RNA sequence: UGAAGAGUUUGAUCAUGGCUCAGAUUGAACGCUGGCGGCAGGCCUAACACAUGCAAGUCGAACGGUAACAGGAAGAAGCUUGCUUCUUUGCUGACGAGUGGCGGACGGGUGAGUAAUGUCUGGGAAACUGCCUGAUGGAGGGGGAUAACUACUGGAAACGGUAGCUAAUACCGCAUAACGUCGCAAGACCAAAGAGGGGGACCUUCGGGCCUCUUGCCAUCGGAUGUGCCCAGAUGGGAUUAGCUAGUAGGUGGGGUAACGGCUCACCUAGGCGACGAUCCCUAGCUGGUCUGAGAGGAUGACCAGCCACACUGGAACUGAGACACGGUCCAGACUCCUACGGGAGGCAGCAGUGGGGAAUAUUGCACAAUGGGCGCAAGCCUGAUGCAGCCAUGCCGCGUGUAUGAAGAAGGCCUUCGGGUUGUAAAGUACUUUCAGCGGGGAGGAAGGGAGUAAAGUUAAUACCUUUGCUCAUUGACGUUACCCGCAGAAGAAGCACCGGCUAACUCCGUGCCAGCAGCCGCGGUAAUACGGAGGGUGCAAGCGUUAAUCGGAAUUACUGGGCGUAAAGCGCACGCAGGCGGUUUGUUAAGUCAGAUGUGAAAUCCCCGGGCUCAACCUGGGAACUGCAUCUGAUACUGGCAA
């Protein structure tokens, strides 16, 4: 209304829909692995694991996995394929 | 209040003088003293218990000029010390500046002793005061100032000073208008009209 | 060292969980008389096998399920 | 956040300051971590109105926490 | 160093038992009265609604820049001529706006909600933590943008839309890849930001590269600090509240959080909880503490400190280490306001003010001096935090309003066989003093710092710079001619309020006449009232006094300390018995209860013990003890309990 930097609100409009896309690109790739898990495949679940492996990693370096989730969330999705193996 | 009224009329029904306009006069000299201060708003009889019990409480109270509060407070320091409660109280009561000066001959009247300290003519040590209560202690120095070895009121109270024994626990110097309060009071010899046991019963609930 | 707390099973049915009642001497405050003020806590057995009166050792830790913070550390004895 | 700071505890028109390590999210009169000192700006002669330690103004300033200008200038004049 | 009772039932009396008073207290109110000053406190209610003003910014040392101000230069004018005047130019001071970073998540206020995985005490384990700080290592090379700006163009404003351009410590790749992370392993995979000062040798198309320093940046592993999360125990009242529960209880496997968890789900089992009081109902922010009180206890939660919760109502999410951000956003809703009538805007439980409520609670004041807080590598700027001032006897404390002397003792009253008594040394009258107010005149101190120069004994360039050190110089004071101090006249300008029948100290004379009225209780008054009214007098307190309300005390009259039950208040009409409480006697064992010791902890504040500092005191303050307690660690075995015989 008056704020010193009420522009802060507009600035965050940018940084909330940037984040958004990066995360939802990451969520479409998790859906692509899961495809192959119901096919029994190690050849399309793994065209979607090592291909989101730099993804997942570089987005922890944008801090967008966050904190101790980001020391956890390269093991959480490792977990997946191992059941099937 | 500091009173400001008819001193000697009190004497009548006090049954004692306790230093009301001492300098030439005392009981039954140019005044009517030892009566009742009423026509028959008050006249002599057998007395009630409770009369006495209030009066004596005020006896001790009035010969220092202490208010309601103060003297009770002194009691709350006495019954906080693990020494003698009776002693302690009368010890604290004599720490008042006004009482000390009278007993260095400065003022012929108790009221006058306290009416000195008022006008700027008193001091203690190099400190100037105009406060009628102070912390008075062993090896203090009671000091008159410049323009108080000039007043003709002060000198005129040394008269009576030659006529009162003056305490032995203070040095007293009138020749340079000093004296030190070198050591603690004795009350081995002032409790001669003071029964501490009476008042401390009453104060107790 | 560690702390393990003497409870007595008194309700075992459910799989992998034993209900224990722990009786400690609580004193009254104003009237200074000790009493049994029993207090259930929900202990997780590794495999349920208990019942009633089984002195056990429990200890404080992380939860594993809701209303947990307790484990079985040893069965002192049994009485089922 | 915690900082070395001064902290009035004087009454009205009495500047008695106490050097505290205290919070900036509570206050200088609010939540203390600890005392560490006393200071007179008026340089009173009362019993221990100046203290400033050696041991905690050499340990919480180890992991960082800054002092004040009078203090800075006092380190030298107690020749610590 | 530690606690006392009195009056009041009755013709009289002794018990029993209620009633009342004397105490201490308050964010208190009221009535009357009102000299000063120091210290503290001051909307408790309608968390009702609010005009306005202020309370939330700052870095140019990341930027692209130049809107204003002022110079520098530049051409020029006037030749208003070597001095005035005009245009140009980001060059330089300096800075509008706009991009970028950090604060606005704090501080402040309020107690409405709230019987609480909320608070308090005591532990615990599976976590986070920007600002902070240690260590080691790094900061390589590219790209795409877009604000401002610009040209248009829409609205009354709010507030827009086109089209074009561009910067970065902004954005996104790419490279490099551990003491990294993930992965049993084999392996796989991920980072960036520079900006400043200065400079000798060189180079430059002369902007700079080179070099040296400095701050900032990136990573990895720690530490600090601060913060999530769990548990146990203590936390209010009502059974004219007895039955409760479906992510309910639990188990698998999924998913989610920073992390542990039905936090959430799919499936599976059908459990779980309850009278040691569930469920429900009433009421309440909680704590250190506070008040009172001999203590125990009860009551209580004002200022001050900590915790928690809330910000028009309701709901919701974003960025981030941090927010559901009081003065951020959005949505819905009721309010409220404006309008160009198309449409918009707003939320004082922030400060100061406003109106309404209420018994009652203050000024839209001054200021960055000082203390602290924020931004910034600095300078510097910002602050209803704060320091001050103001208003209010709301309270605590100090001092004063004069001292002396003065009698037949003055009139003037009042009472009086009318001898006088009382007011009364009181006055008059005499000297003696000017505190404090008032007037005139000085005036300490609260200031350390930063700023201009100089020394380096660092670092490098040997010099710079930067930081460091002392010195040198001009100064930093809002309060306010401050504390205080000197002089100046002149008792001058400075007392009131209640009460006097008994509890309870303190009466006479009149007027009134169970009327008037009085009254905490017991009770007063029927025409000779120590109780009503006036006067006179007397009494207690005193710049206050008295009244009320309110809480504890007395009241051991709810009683653990510390109570009764034949008849005073109280024993079920009488048995049986489940839960509960309780257990003869001897031995062995255990050590849970219990006893001992040890160790943490028991916030600051507060009490006390000892002890100081303000002209005293109020007030300020140091150190010790207390911190009764709790958990933990180790022993003891008499008693209590368990077990065994």
């Amino acid at each position: 209304n008056i704020k010193s930097a009420k522009k802060r609100a507009i600035q965050s409009e940018k940084a909330r829909k940037h984040n958004a896309s990066r995360r939802s690109m990451m969520r479409t790739f998790i859906k692509k692995v899961y495809a192959a898990i119901e096919a029994g495949d190690k050849a399309a679940a793994q065209k979607a694991f090592n291909e989101m492996q730099p993804i997942v990693d570089r987005q922890a370096a944008k801090g967008l996995i966050h904190k101790n989730k980001a020391a956890r969330h390269k093991a959480n999705l490792t977990a997946q394929i191992n059941k099937l193996a | 209040a500091r009173y400001l009224g008819p001193k000697l009329k009190l004497s009548r029904r006090e049954g004692t003088d306790l230093f009301l306009k001492s300098g030439v006069r005392a009981i039954d000299t140019k005044c009517k003293i030892e009566q009742a201060p009423g026509q028959h708003g008050a006249r002599k009889p057998r007395l009630s218990d409770y009369g006495v019990q209030l009066r004596e409480k005020q006896k001790v109270r009035r010969i220092y000029g202490v208010l309601e509060r103060q003297f009770r407070n002194y009691y709350k320091e006495a019954a906080r010390l693990k020494g003698n409660t009776g002693e302690n109280l009368l010890a604290l009561l004599e720490g008042r500046l006004d009482n000390v000066v009278y007993r260095m001959g400065f003022g012929a009247t108790r009221a006058e002793a306290r009416q000195l300290v008022s006008h700027k003519a008193i001091m203690v040590n190099g400190r100037v005061v105009n406060i009628a209560s102070y912390q008075v202690s062993p090896n203090d120095v009671v000091s008159i100032r410049e323009k108080a070895k000039k007043q003709s009121r002060v000198k005129a109270a040394l008269e009576l000073a030659e006529q009162r024994e003056k305490p032995t626990w203070l040095e007293v110097d009138a020749g340079k208008m000093e004296g030190t309060f070198k050591r603690k009071p004795e009350r081995s010899d002032l409790s001669a009209d003071i029964n501490e046991h009476l008042i401390v019963e009453l104060y107790s609930k | 060292k560690i702390r393990t707390l003497q409870g007595r099973v008194v309700s075992d049915k459910m799989e992998k969980s034993i209900v224990v009642a722990i009786e400690r001497f609580v004193k009254h405050p104003i009237y200074g008389k000790f009493i049994k003020r029993t207090t259930k806590l929900h202990v997780h057995d590794e495999n349920n096998e208990c019942g009633i009166g089984d002195v056990v050792e429990i200890r404080e830790c992380r939860p594993l399920s809701k209303t947990k913070s307790w484990t079985l550390v040893r069965v002192v004895e049994k009485a089922v | 956040m915690v900082t070395i700071r001064l902290a009035r505890h004087g009454a009205k028109k009495r500047p008695f300051y106490q050097v505290v390590v205290a919070d900036s999210r509570n206050a200088r009169n609010g939540r203390f971590i600890e005392r560490v000192g006393f200071f007179n700006p008026i340089a009173s002669e009362k019993e221990e109105g100046t203290r400033l330690d050696l041991d905690r103004i050499a340990h919480w300033v180890g992991q960082g926490a800054t002092i004040s200008d009078r203090v800075a200038a006092l380190i030298k004049e107690v020749n610590k």
